[PDB]
């Protein structure tokens, strides 16, 4: 289903038009709050002192008729960016008074154009209306794909268009909108209106909106196609854009007249219907991992905080990532042991952070699939999740799993393991600390033993996005730094999002740790060539890891483990947006920190400029040892 | 008089004399619970606007932006909705008819201009779209995006049939040729200035036509010439209209609520502020050159004497 506004800029009298709007199958409707010629006076007399009303009346609809089905639009003739003083400042008073009307409404959004490259007293007004009370109506701001002024028509015979490809001049009407919301420090009342035209630009020039917050798209009945029955269609190229806004869930906006006359007007409503139906239906991942698009999340801790039961619940609903531990103990278990030996030589295995059990109940599905003999431990620090497991051992597991109480560092066993199976593993690979999980584990592992996994390796990825900039900024909370939200990372399932450049590597650990001096700290210098004009927000994380042999589990996009949804990507955002140009290189710093109490990361951009260094001493954000 | 609307709606848009001496009127309702326009005929002017007085009446689906005469009996109108709207006179001239209403234009429809050919006419809009109108067939010919904002003003040559001008707020005063592969030509000063509002070729002078400002200046303005300009108004110059003398005067009006009447050198002969509000249109009497009628927001039709 999607939803759809149509846009008008004539309303002779309100209660029709609605109604006429509603039936065509409309959700809401754009349209003026006064009349689009009404130009007034605010300072010289006579025309300051015009009687009559100024518009029309608030009764002519009801409270939740203007709450919700009623978007405004700027008058036309308002420009508070012209030339003219007098028409400067009858543009600001009156720009003022229809933003005002809009609020005394209480209307959900409000529409004003970005048509010109130069918008910043409109930019001011605007900043000085969102902070005269709190309020939380939106303002999308119009702006084009494609500038008026770079599609005209080519009919000016002294005056001819530009045929010479200008990579940042296509590229104009993204400035035009980032420097005006740079000018309204990232309101978060203030989205995008992507204006559609007939003539798409170049890929680079849409890719710019990549993480913009787009909220609609407007789609002129002038870009329609016509097909044989004459029912408006779009291009090939138009279908793929709609497409790919779908994704975003942008609500459609209709303007323009009929151009399908000998049709009905809702036509051009059906066919964004007929699309939306018949793109890929949601895949297993968009089906589970539905309403946390752009959520932030702070990063578990199982190792300093004890997990809750419907934590472990969600951690469990995954079966690809515990079939891919089976398949790993299973294939560990034939090497390990010969056919011949199979009935003499059991095998102890031992699982380092239990849980509720599922790698324990993996690890028995595996030893029979793999018809071999095991001893199992299940070592959990959580007492909380002790219960679970040795209930589970009284009734069904029986002698065959020791449920062992303590931390994995300071356990005393008594025998050493054959196997060691482990999922201690965060968004960021060893962001939970498993590397120092795991290093105190190791003495009652097996000279010849195995670790599950035995290897694992976190992935950067440099990203656009100022809606999610604009959420890690909205973290400021009372009684701490002003900008510590900017230094710790989250767990997010990134949506509205650009990437940079492709993923890199940045940490990697192996286990067992055969070096003789174990050192987990770790200082990284990546660079990331960038072949866009762009705005650098922060980085994306992943990470791979080698349960054993061939058998990995992997969240980076490129070699993504299908199905498998059990971990969303994670954020390092920084403090200040940073521009990029085409070709330029952008330089990433993280270092992998640590005391005996604490561990933490440390991040800074070196080019195409510094950053400053986030999260010195993890003054925002350790992890607890 | 029936088939005619109780009161036309308080803000006057346009007045235009007929041959005869008829005045057509356009009006438009631009606040209150509804937004429409009207169209009047008055045999008798001085009775204007008083409906209860008018030869004819009727009300349109929405405002009038602008109008003009088509001929003799025919109303051609730029309305709100995005259409341009063809209304005739009946045999009786008592009522007023809809001959077509085609929606062509995505926004307001700004004006609109009978080219001389009498069977043509061009309309600008706000969707910056400039259209060529075949009033026969009734249908657009061209649609022609030269500009690159929404249109102020066209303007038809008074005899070459394929000639017409075009003023937007893109800084663009285009001149316009069909005959030419490439239609438009962008002229006036090389160097930007106010955004142009208003457009009047010279009744006479084939090359010639003034145009006023968005900052009140009227600049008079030889093509094949090779510029003269006055601050008349302390705002826009909204419209301008060359009086019907053989040596013609230039009714100059805005949104200062003034009208003027300049000489041939720009230079004033007369001003009125008998307007409150914005002076809308201006039309010179056919039967006595030295009357003057402009209309207004303020809903009055002032009948100016003009010293000749
Ligand atoms: C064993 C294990 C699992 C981990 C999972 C995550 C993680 O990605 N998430 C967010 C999340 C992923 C998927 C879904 C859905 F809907 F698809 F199932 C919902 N939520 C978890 C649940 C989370 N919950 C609250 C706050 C932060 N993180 C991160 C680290 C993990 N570490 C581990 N050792
Ligand atoms: C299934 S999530 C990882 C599990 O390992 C447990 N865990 C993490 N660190 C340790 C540790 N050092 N010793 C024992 N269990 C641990 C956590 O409590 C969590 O249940």
């Amino acid at each position: 289903r999607v939803s759809s506004g149509r846009d008008l800029n004539c309303v002779p009298e309100i209660a029709d038009t609605l109604g006429a709007v509603a039936k065509q199958g409309f959700d809401f409707l754009c349209m003026p709050v006064f009349h689009p010629r009404f130009k007034r006076e605010f300072i010289q007399e006579p025309a300051k002192n015009r009687p009559g009303p100024q518009t029309r009346s608030d009764l002519l609809l009801s409270g939740r008729d203007w709450n919700t089905l009623i978007v405004g639009k700027l008058s036309p003739w308002i420009r508070p960016d012209s030339k003219v003083e007098k028409i400067r400042r009858n543009s600001e008073a009156a720009m003022l008074q229809e933003l005002n009307f809009g609020a005394y409404l209480g209307l959900p959004a409000f529409l004003l154009p970005l048509n010109q490259e130069d918008n910043t007293n409109l930019a001011r007004v605007l900043t000085n209306h969102i902070h005269t009370g709190h309020h939380s109506s939106m303002f999308w701001m119009r702006v084009p794909l494609v500038a008026p002024e770079d599609l005209r028509d080519d009919i000016i015979e002294n005056a001819p268009t530009t045929h010479t490809e200008e990579y940042s001049g296509e590229e104009k009407t993204w400035m035009w909108w980032h420097n005006f919301r740079t000018l309204c420090d990232y309101s978060k009342r203030i989205a995008v209106a992507l204006e559609i035209g007939a003539d798409l630009p170049s890929n680079h020039v849409i890719d710019r909106w990549l993480g913009e917050p787009i909220k609609a798209a407007i789609l002129p009945t002038s870009i329609f196609l016509t097909n044989k029955k004459g029912f408006p269609v779009l291009s090939k190229m138009h279908q793929r854009l709609i497409f790919r806004l779908l994704k975003l869930e942008v609500q459609f906006i209709i303007t323009g007249t009929n151009h399908h006359s000998e049709k009905e007007f809702c036509s051009y409503l059906q066919y964004l219907e007929y699309l939306s139906q018949n793109r890929p239906p949601p895949n297993a991942y968009e089906l589970f991992a539905k309403g946390y698009e752009d959520y932030l999340q702070s990063p578990l801790q199982p190792l300093m905080d004890n997990l809750e039961s419907q934590t472990y619940e969600v951690f469990e609903k995954d079966p690809i990532k515990y079939s891919q531990y089976q398949q790993a103990i299973y294939k560990c278990l034939l090497d390990r042991v010969p056919e011949e030996e199979k009935d003499t030589n059991v095998q102890v295995l031992m699982v380092l952070g239990a849980g509720r059990g599922p790698l324990v109940n993996a690890s028995l599905r595996a030893a029979k699939q793999a018809d071999r003999r095991i001893k199992l431990y299940a070592v959990e620090k959580n007492p909380n999740a002790v219960v679970t497991l040795e209930n589970w051992q009284f009734e069904e597991w029986g002698s065959q799993v020791t449920v062992v109480s303590s931390d994995m560092r300071e356990w005393v066993a008594p025998e050493k393991a054959d196997i060691i199976v482990s999922e201690l593993l965060g968004s960021f690979a060893d962001n939970e600390l498993s590397p120092e999980c795991l290093d105190g584990a190791q003495h009652f592992l097996k000279d010849d033993g195995v670790s599950i996994p035995g290897e694992y390796t976190s992935f950067l990825a440099p990203i656009s996005s100022s809606k999610l900039y604009n959420e890690v900024r909205a973290c400021r909370e009372k009684d701490r730094d002003p900008e510590a939200q900017f230094e710790m990372p989250y767990v997010v399932r990134l949506h509205n999002f650009h990437q940079l450049s492709a993923p890199q590597p940045c940490f990697t650990f192996s286990h067992p740790n055969r070096d003789p001096m174990i050192d987990n700290n770790r200082y990284c210098t990546l660079e990331f060539p960038v072949e866009v004009n762009t705005v650098l927000h922060g980085f994306a994380g992943y990470f791979e890891t080698v349960l054993y042999q061939d058998i990995t589990l992997s969240i980076r996009p490129e070699t993504h483990s299908p199905g498998m949804f059990s971990w969303f990507p994670i954020l390092f955002p920084i403090k200040q947006p940073i521009t990029v140009r085409e070709g330029q290189t952008i330089c990433v710093r993280f270092w992998r920190c640590s005391n005996s109490k604490k561990v933490w990361y440390e991040w800074a951009v070196t080019a195409p400029v510094c950053s400053a260094i986030h999260n010195p001493t993890g003054r925002s954000y350790t992890i607890g040892l | 008089p029936p088939n005619a609307p109780a009161c036309m709606e308080r803000q006057l848009e346009a007045a235009r004399y007929r041959s005869d001496g008829a005045l057509l009127l356009g009006a438009s309702s631009l606040s209150g619970r509804c937004w429409a326009g009207s169209l009047w005929l008055f045999k008798d002017p001085c009775a204007a606007p008083n409906e209860g007085f008018c030869s004819a009446g009727v009300q349109t689906e929405a405002g009038v932006a602008d109008l003009t005469w088509v001929g003799e009996r025919g109303i051609l109108v730029a309305s709100d909705s995005g259409a341009v709207e063809l209304w005739e006179l009946d045999e009786n001239e008592t009522l007023i008819v809809s001959k077509f209403c085609k929606y062509e234009h995505d926004d307001i429809v700004s004006t609109v201009s009978v080219l001389s050919s009498g069977t043509q006419a061009v309309s600008g809009s706000k969707d910056i779209c400039i259209k060529v109108w075949d009033l026969a067939q009734q249908v657009v010919l061209s649609s022609y995006r030269a500009h690159a904002a929404q249109v102020t003003c066209v303007a038809a040559s008074p005899h070459k049939d394929s000639v017409f001008l075009s003023c937007s707020e893109d800084n663009r005063i285009l001149l316009w040729d069909t005959r030419c592969p490439k239609p438009a030509s962008q002229i006036g000063c090389s160097a930007p200035g106010y955004l142009p509002t208003s457009l009047a070729w010279h009744p006479q002078q084939s090359e010639v036509f003034v145009f006023g400002d968005e900052n009140g200046t009227v600049s008079l303005v030889d093509t094949k010439s090779t510029v003269l300009s006055s601050a008349v108004h302390s705002q826009c110059v909204t419209g301008l209209v060359f009086s019907p003398h053989s040596v013609p005067f230039l009714a100059s009006l805005s949104e200062d609520c003034s009208l003027a009447v300049l000489d041939s050198s720009l230079s004033e002969l007369f001003r009125s502020q008998a307007h409150r509000d914005f002076v809308r249109d201006a039309t010179w009497s056919p039967l006595n050159h030295s009357l003057l009628t402009t209309v207004g927001w303020d809903h009055q039709v002032v009948h100016h004497v003009v010293p000749t």
